[PDB]
C-alpha cells in the first residue's frame, strides 16, 4: 500500500504537499526530504477521521514510474483493510464481538489507530468479517 | 496560524497533525505555529471545508 | 499461507496427523476437531526445528478442495517468510542489523515464534534484505 | 502410552527438549513432534510415523 503523493512547490520557497487520493490529508515542507516526512505524519492522520466517521477510505491510486509516495506501515495498512471491510458487511461491532469471541473494548481498538495493532488480532477480524487477510512476499 | 485557528471550524481530538472538522467536512493541517503556513495550504483547507 | 493437512484414521480409532510439506508435523486426536487442534500446535511446534537449524521452511502445497488445512496467522506467517527471506541472503544478522539501524538483539528475536509479533519490525526487516511484505484483502 | 513411548525415545538416544507445546524430538540429525499427553495413548501409525522420521524405522 503506498500512496502517491503530489507535492506543488510554491514561490514562497519550498514545496506543498498533496494526496490525490486523500482530500484532508493536507500539508507540506520546505524542502524535498523534509516534505515527504511531512507527508506521512498528514496522512496517517487523515485515516483518523473515517475510522471516527465510519466510512470507506480510498485505497491508493496506481503508482505511476517516478511517483513520490509513502509507504504505509504494515500495522496502518492492516486496519485501514479492516475498517473498509466492517463497514460493507453491515455487521455491527457487537456482533462482530460475539463472532470474535471478545469483548468490545477490544474490537474498538481496532478500529483506532493510536494503539499498538496485534496482526493477528486483525487477522482474526477479517475473517469474522468474511475477509481473508494475508501476507505475501519476503 | 493565530488567524487559522479561530471562528468555525473546530479543533478537536488529535496528536500531531490536527483533526478539524466543520459540520460534516473534515480536513487536517500542520501545528508548528512558528513555520510560515502557505497560501496553497488555507485555499486547499477552506475548499476541504465549505464544498460538499 | 494454509498447509493441507493428512486426517488418517487410526484403526484403534481416532486419527494420526501427517503434514505433505512439513515431515516433523506428525500428532494425532481422538476426534477430528482434536486432531486438527493437535494439528496446529503441531505444526507450528515443528516451525521452531527451521528458525533454530537455520533451514528453509517448506512453503505450503496448493490447496486442493476438501483439502483439510491450518491457516497459520500472520504473526507467525510473517516470520516464515522472514526466515526464508534471511537464509537465502546469506547475510548475518548483525549486518541485517546494521542495515536496519536496530541492536542485534532485536534482530536475533525475529527469528524465533516464542515472542509477540510486531508486524512492522518484520517489514523492516524484510525490506532490508531486499524484500517487501504486502498484505492481501481476500 | 505416549508415556513409555517417550520413555523409549529416551532409552535410544533420542533427546526431548523443553516446551510447552508438541514435544520436539531430535535424533543424529533428525527432527519430529510428538502430542504431549502422555497418558494418552499414541496411536499406532503416529508411532510408526515418528519412528520413520526419526530414524529408529
Amino acid at each position: 500500500m503506498r500512496y502517491p503523493v503530489t507535492l506543488t512547490p510554491a514561490p514562497e520557497g519550498g514545496y506543498m504537499v498533496s494526496f490525490v487520493d486523500i482530500p484532508e490529508a493536507l500539508t507540506q515542507g520546505e524542502t524535498v526530504a523534509e516534505a515527504m516526512e511531512a507527508a506521512k505524519d498528514a496522512l496517517l492522520t487523515a485515516f483518523d477521521f473515517y475510522f471516527e466517521d465510519n466510512e470507506l477510505i480510498p485505497l491508493p491510486s496506481p503508482l505511476n514510474s517516478h511517483d513520490h509516495f509513502i509507504e504505509v506501515p504494515l500495522s496502518v495498512a492492516s486496519k485501514v483493510l479492516l475498517l473498509n471491510a466492517f463497514l460493507q458487511s453491515e455487521i455491527t461491532q457487537q456482533e462482530l464481538a460475539r463472532r470474535i469471541g471478545k469483548p468490545k473494548q477490544e474490537i474498538t481498538r481496532l478500529f483506532n489507530l493510536h494503539h499498538a495493532t496485534k496482526i493477528d488480532a486483525v487477522q482474526l477480524a477479517a475473517k469474522a468479517l468474511g475477509k481473508e487477510l494475508s501476507l505475501v512476499m519476503v | 496560524r493565530r488567524w487559522l485557528e479561530s471562528q468555525g471550524v473546530d479543533v478537536a481530538n488529535g496528536s500531531n497533525h490536527l483533526k478539524l472538522r466543520f459540520h460534516g467536512r473534515r480536513s487536517v493541517m500542520p501545528r508548528h505555529p512558528c513555520d510560515e503556513i502557505k497560501e496553497p495550504l488555507r485555499k486547499a483547507i477552506l475548499k476541504q471545508l465549505g464544498l460538499s
